[PDB]
RNA sequence: GGAAUACUGCCAGCUGGGACUGAGGACUGCGACGUAAGUCAAGGAUGCUGGCAUAAUGGUUAUAUGCCGCCCGUCUUGAAA
RNA sequence: AAAUAUGUAAAAUGAAGAGCUUUUAGUGGGCCAUUUUUGGUAAGC
RNA sequence: GCCCUGAAAAUGGAUGGCGCUCAAGCGUGUUACCUAUACUCUACCGUCAGGGUUGGAUGCCCUGACGAGUAGGCAGGCGUGGAGGUCAGUGACGAAGCCUAGACCGUAAGGUCGGGUCGAACGGCCUCUAGUGCAGAUCUUGGUGGUAGUAGCAAAUA
RNA sequence: UUGGCGGAAAGGCCUUGGGUGCUUGCUGGCGAAUUGCAAUGUCAUUUUGCGUGGGGAUAAAUCAUUUGUAUACGACUUAGA
């Protein structure tokens, strides 16, 4: 209902998560996704590997720049399995990608925005414990993305920001409840809470 | 001649429609509207306005006033199918609308007439208005839906 | 004025043109039947066009009416006018397109003191 | 971690229609030979 | 107040269709709100608007309206199938449409 | 020992919401309700009300969008190429 | 002795067209599969 | 029973793709839902059929059922040159023809009207008659494109 | 207006002081009608111009000429008040 969506990203099963994007985006919703350096694959990771691998080995013969481009970023990972969801040759499927965003950490200004999560997408929610699975930091710095390491640094910096912003919002969350809490024997409580407030 | 004459030609003679076995039988009003509810007018220019509802026309209309007094919807007739009717009444037992009907309406500034009506009706319908806590600031404030809300599980 | 009528219904209002008239200037738009054994427009593939036949014929009641309810007779002078003398509701006159001006000047007069409605009193008007 | 070729799952049709043929064809045999 | 909404909103999302044929006279309609074809029963028969806007000024206004109503329900999460006086262009899938509360039986 | 409920079926039981359709054109018929007069949902839509009276509806045309649509004819063979 | 699978002759179900005599046009290849059957191959057949 | 092995080459590729792992896989059960030119109901067009019609009968009224199609068969229509009759038909106050982002009728062949251009003839109806309707024939004659301002005008000393 | 903080795409967050409004925390007093029983019944934000009054700043590139670290033509690279 908002007029933009931020997923974060962690702990969401790749295909699924697409699945949904794929149809809210056609749907008409502006979907900002975060962290696809912390979505899941199922499987194992040789095994999401080599299947990158068989991606990477398809190429054009005569011409490489004209043969299917292999992303490596795992923001673009995710995108290409989206864009295998949408009908993205037509105007109608542009005008839906033209509708999404997705990023590796958090940047500015989505970081002071709230985020949500897809319940029918998330690993926990999904997959049976003892199942292996892929994350796609390692899958893509295996395969040859090179900013795991910068990434990694400005979330580790994002965090300590968070804290300390969760921080201060906790102590005036408990100073609010007191202050609540000395109005709970008044009659406009009393009918507040007769009526179910 | 540029066009032959036809041999026949339709008749000229408009005959009459036959008998027809549609009778116009009262129209019944649904349980929830009863002389004295609250409803919300759903649209016109005064679409949001909480009025009273004081009686039923020959017509089908409703006749409803604000009243005039308190939220400024003077005495008028609105579609039945165009308000919901709310479960909070006010008693009509001492306002006389009697009075009020189609020819009452008919168009073919404002009149003394209408003027001195709505101050008589508006003085029984304050009157009873006065009893209960909230109700002249209930019809005073207009109804929007909120985000969130759900129309199909609101009890009105 | 014209006779009460039921609301004219045309089935399709399109005109029917040749397979490939759009494509080739010397295949003229006037509907022609395709009679290879292989033509996939004789053989009603989808997505092609649609060929006339008799489904689309009109309600009996209401052809040949014009929007107003009346049929057009054409008429050359005033003799031709007056047959549609008594049919005033049925019928509306159209003058012929090679009247003079000042013949058709004398025909909408007559018209208009008969009361029989013309299509076309606009034309070759001063 | 050169990957090799895989083997492809999508079926052509002259493989599909030419199993239904063997497969008849076994079954016909199948009858006889019990037959005998 | 801050809000005057007196309709539920609502999203075309595509034409009646099999697989590979659409049907232009049946249009889609995501209901906020509404999840099941029970609680979709509710707005079968409302009036419901689509509201665009144009460039040049008709008729003392530059807001157009093309009106329609609810016919019937669809499938099993709510949607619902919507009739217009004139069909809704293809553009406006994912565009959002207003559902009014009237005609009322509340 | 006494019930209830489920399930399956029946009602010429009652009642609410939605959608598409309104063909026909004096009367004639079969019925229903009434002591009667007559009335009726009974051989197919009527009543009341509003705005507009023109590009507003609509037509035509150019484009855009969704889905669909392979280039015609001949000639061969079941058939296709 | 229930009937897998054909004939003759007389109850079921259906049917508004039937019989005869003169006449006229186009046609004169096959491919695929099921079933039964006879003969076969390493296997297809 | 499911799973691995149970051999397979050579441009990069395919359960249709994405992707899916208490599945979005496999076996099975119960429901809901989606949509064909199919089924039901209605309107309308045509074909056929069955009833009625002494007061445009080639008609008119009532009712029912049907509607794929090559060769082929049968029927009803549309258009063209010329001929007999007729409309005491149209016309220099503008015939014919041509152009038209305009209008109307017909399922259609086609027909009609407005506007422009133009300058001398031409139509409706009932009949007669035929050198009577074109996308093709490596069709005939004439006209005209793309290719393209491209190939080329570099022998002969200057 | 005070004082900070934020470089991932910071372009935003927080705070200081005074001024200026509103306040539905509570009680009152006037107005609304006629848009005629509905008609989005017009309240959002992109850009582009024209007019006013408040300020601000006073260039280059290309051709042509020229070089050969370049060069089929373009292009490239030098120089010239």
């Amino acid at each position: 209902v908002e007029p933009v969506v931020v997923i974060d990203g962690k702990g969401h099963l790749v295909g699924r998560l697409a699945s949904v994007v794929a149809k809210q985006l056609l749907n008409g919703q502006k979907i900002v996704v975060v962290r696809a350096e912390e979505l899941n694959i199922s499987g194992e990771f040789f095994r999401n590997k080599l299947k990158y691998h068989d991606f990477l080995r398809k190429a054009t013969a005569f011409n490489k720049t004209r043969g299917p481009f292999h992303f490596r970023a795992p923001s673009r990972i995710f995108y290409k399995a989206l864009r295998g969801m949408v009908s993205h040759k037509t105007a109608r499927g542009k005008a839906a990608l033209e509708r999404l965003k997705v990023f590796e950490g958090i940047p500015p200004p989505y970081d002071k925005k709230k985020r949500v999560v897809v319940p029918q997408a998330l690993r926990v929610l999904r997959l049976k414990p003892g199942r292996k699975y892929t994350t796609l930091g390692k899958l893509s710095t295996s395969v040859g993305w090179k900013y795991e390491d910068v990434v990694a640094k400005l979330e580790a910096k994002r965090k300590v920001s968070s804290a300390e912003y969760y921080a201060k919002k906790r102590a005036f969350t408990k100073k609010v409840a007191s202050a609540n809490a000395t109005a709970a024997e008044s009659d406009v409580a009393k009918q507040l809470a007769a009526l179910g407030y | 001649s540029a066009q032959k004459a036809p041999k026949w030609y339709p008749s000229e003679d408009v005959a009459a429609l036959k008998k027809t076995r549609k009778a116009a039988r009262p129209q019944k009003l649904r349980a929830s509207l009863v002389p004295g509810t609250v409803l919300i007018l759903l649209a016109g220019r005064f679409r949001g306005k909480r009025v009273v509802y004081l009686k039923h026309l020959e017509d089908n209309t409703l006749l409803i006033s604000g009243p005039f007094k308190v939220n400024g919807v003077p005495l008028r007739r609105v579609n039945a199918r165009y308000v919901i009717a709310t479960s909070t009444k006010v008693s009509v037992e001492g306002v006389n609308v009697e009075k009020f009907n189609v020819e009452y309406f008919a168009k073919e500034e404002i009149k003394a007439e209408r003027v001195e009506d709505q101050k008589v009706v508006d003085k029984a319908l304050i009157a009873e208005i006065k009893k209960t806590p909230l109700l002249k600031q209930y019809l005073s404030a207009s109804f929007s839906l909120k985000n969130g809300d759900k129309p199909h599980m609101l009890k009105f | 004025a014209s006779l009460p009528h039921p609301k004219i219904v045309k089935k399709h209002t399109k005109k029917f043109k040749r397979h490939h008239s759009d494509r080739y200037h010397r295949v003229a738009e006037n509907w022609r039947k395709q009679k290879g054994i292989d033509s996939v427009v004789r053989r009603r593939f989808r997505g092609n066009i649609s060929q006339p036949k008799i489904g689309y014929g009109s309600n009996k009641k209401t052809k040949f009416l014009s929007p107003s309810g009346h049929k057009t007779f054409l008429v050359a002078n005033v003799k031709d006018l007056e047959t549609l003398t008594m049919h005033t509701k049925t019928y509306a006159a159209e003058i012929a397109h090679n009247i003079s001006a000042k013949n058709r000047v004398v025909i909408l007069a007559r018209a208009k003191a008969l009361g029989i409605k013309v299509t076309n009193p606009k034309g070759r008007l001063a | 971690m050169r990957v090799r070729k895989r083997q492809s799952r999508r079926t052509s049709t002259k493989l599909k229609e030419g199993i239904k043929k063997k497969a008849s064809a076994h079954r016909k045999k199948e009858k006889k030979m019990a037959k005998k | 107040a801050e809000s005057h909404r007196l309709y539920v909103k609502g999203k075309h999302l595509s034409y009646q269709r099999s697989k590979r044929v659409n049907n232009p006279n049946v249009s889609l309609i995501k209901i906020e709100g509404v999840a099941t074809p029970q609680d979709a029963q509710f707005y079968l028969g409302k009036r419901i608007a689509y509201v665009y806007r144009a460039s040049k000024e008709v008729r003392g206004s530059k807001i157009r309206v093309m009106w329609g109503k609810v016919t019937r329900t669809h499938g099993n999460s709510g949607v619902v199938r919507a009739t217009f006086r004139n069909n809704l262009p293809a553009k406006t899938f994912g565009a959002s449409v207003r559902i009014f509360l009237y005609p009322s039986n509340i």
